[PDB]
């Protein structure tokens, strides 16, 4: 709904562009660190993470034109699908993204019995990643526990 | 072996038996 134009919103990106003070076409904690430091000077070095991560609406790699455009736009995050595990969705989500990278894994899963220690969170996470982006997206949460 | 399935999945599991 809604053809965004690429003449006006390419302006954002010449900035966007700037902004990533580099000439890549992406920002990432990197660079958005670098001005975060020397001008925003105060963004924590996890902060810029949870500002990237934040930002990762599509969480590819690093901030984008595209995705960084909607989280300028509008905020809104909606969903229409979770029926089930719902509820272990919403316990495992900690942060509040959709996909369990090992923060809430850290946490959830230490509190949850046992003590996944820094290294079986990221290991187990990093065998557990059936598909291996970078990340543990919920589909394959169902399709691993639920789907056969 | 690979720590990791069948770990954190029964864990799910295990708050459903006793949820609280
Ligand atoms: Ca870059
Ligand atoms: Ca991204
Ligand atoms: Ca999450
Ligand atoms: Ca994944």
């Amino acid at each position: 709904a809604d053809q965004l134009t690429e003449e006006q919103i390419a302006e954002f990106k010449e900035a966007f562009s700037l902004f990533d003070k580099d000439g890549d076409g992406t920002i990432t904690t990197k660079e958005l660190g670098t001005v975060m430091r020397s001008l925003g000077q105060n963004p924590t070095e996890a902060e810029l993470q949870d500002m990237i991560n934040e930002v990762d609406a599509d969480g590819n790699g690093t901030i984008d034109f595209p995705e960084f455009l909607t989280m300028m736009a509008r905020k809104m995050k909606d969903t229409d699908s979770e029926e089930e595990i719902r509820e272990a969705f919403r316990v495992f989500d900690k942060d509040g993204n959709g996909y369990i990278s090992a923060a809430e894994l850290r946490h959830v899963m230490t509190n949850l019995g046992e003590k996944l220690t820094d290294e079986e969170v990221d290991e187990m996470i990093r065998e557990a990643d059936i598909d291996g982006d970078g990340q543990v997206n919920y589909e394959e949460f169902v399709q691993m526990m639920t789907a056969k | 072996l690979r720590r990791g399935q069948i770990l954190w999945f029964r864990g799910l599991n295990r708050i459903q038996t006793q949820i609280k």
